């Protein structure tokens, strides 16, 4: 989650994914 | 050796001079530089020397930063001096010594399976925003505070904020960069991607610090980036769509499951004191600007046993000098001296 994170912020998914990986 | 240097004081002079000093021994190495212990010839006092690699045609941020500073709860800079690979420069900062971080004194009662006393948590995360009052106020931000980088006198109990390698005087309109931060200690708005983010961010990770010496380990252990968002929505849940925008106004998420904020009384153990609880929900907030500021924060109820006259250390000694306040670190809120300094504390 360096290059992951910059993905999930660019496409705008951070929180949907983050709330995913809570797992859930 | 007895080695000897041409050193500039780091108050100011600034007018050059021979120090020398001995006992040299390596007690850090990191991607960063190299710390060394040595002991001052004419005095006997120890410093520590931190030896970092400086691009010779550019000046730098920490020692400029280090220059400003003079607080009882920062560590001093007594001198700097370069050296000298053959072309190579290397700027010194000679710092008084510390022995203790409040790392390893959280470390060894968290291995000892037991909480540190309550008295401890009020003086350590006292003394924090006290030093964090005072940096701000300069528009400095310290940007990587954590456990490592708060030192202790254990005798006296006295911290020292250290480890200005991050820091960074902000200016309004010009970005900063977002990875920044050790990862737990992290404010969620630079995890985020804000680049317009504000000294508060040294108030969450000071937040994540009293977490962590009330739970024993630290609140968001994240294994990575976006794991430390996961870490945080445990407790506080989702953010709005405002406190989204407060955090980086540049970021948008138009749909997200939302997820309501877990209780601040069952995140900490039962017997935790209620006041170091209220405390922390109001320093661990998605909203920037709702954060306390540091003055704030040492005004509050949950420091009121530290401006008691009969306080005392657990090993019997008085507590560390905490009421000696200038105009600088008062100046977000200057009639807040009244309620800071109390009675027996003027002269
Ligand atoms: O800036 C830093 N980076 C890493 C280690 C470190 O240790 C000190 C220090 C200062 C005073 N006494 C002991 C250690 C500063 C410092």
């Amino acid at each position: 989650p360096h290059r992951l994170l910059q993905q999930l912020v660019l496409s705008g998914n951070l929180i949907k994914e983050a709330v995913r990986r809570l797992h859930s | 050796k007895v080695t000897t240097v041409v050193a500039t004081p780091g108050q100011g002079p600034d007018r050059p001079q021979e120090v020398s000093y001995t006992d040299t021994k390596v007690i850090g190495n990191g991607s960063f530089g190299v710390v060394y212990q040595a002991k001052l010839c004419d005095s006997g006092e120890l410093v520590a020397i931190k030896k970092v690699l400086q691009d010779k045609r550019f000046k730098n941020r920490e020692l400029q930063i280090m220059r400003k500073l003079d607080h009882c709860n920062i560590v001093r800079l007594r001198y700097f001096f370069y050296s000298s690979k053959k072309d190579e420069v290397y700027l010194n900062l000679v710092l008084d010594y510390v022995p203790e971080t409040v790392y390893r004194v959280a470390r060894h009662y968290s291995r000892a399976k037991q909480t540190l006393p309550v008295i401890y948590v009020k003086l350590y995360m006292y003394q924090l925003f006290r030093s964090l009052a005072y940096i701000h106020s300069f528009g400095i931000c310290h940007r990587d505070i954590k456990p490592q980088n708060l030192l202790l006198d254990p005798d006296t109990a006295v911290l020292k904020l250290c480890d200005f390698g991050s820091a960074k005087q902000l200016v309004r309109g010009e970005p900063n960069v977002s990875y920044i931060c050790s990862r737990y200690y992290r404010a969620p708005e630079l995890i985020f991607g804000a680049t317009d983010y504000t000294s508060s961010i040294d108030v969450w990770s000071a937040g994540c610090v009293l977490a962590e010496l009330l739970l024993g380990q630290p609140i968001f252990p994240g294994d990575s980036g976006v794991d430390q968002l996961v870490e945080i929505i445990k407790v506080l849940g989702t953010p709005t769509r405002e406190q989204i925008r407060e955090m980086n106004p540049n970021y948008t998420e138009f749909k997200f499951p939302q997820i309501k904020a877990h209780p601040w009384t069952k995140v900490f153990r039962p017997r935790t004191p209620p006041e170091a609880i209220a405390l922390c929900s109001r320093l661990l907030e998605y909203t920037p600007t709702a954060r306390l500021t540091p003055l704030e924060a040492c005004a509050h109820s949950f420091f009121d046993e530290l401006r008691d006259p009969n306080v005392k250390l657990p090993n019997g000694r008085d507590t560390p000098a905490l009421f000696n306040f200038t105009t600088q670190e008062l100046s977000s809120n200057p009639p807040l001296a009244t309620i800071l300094i109390p009675p027996h504390a003027r002269i």
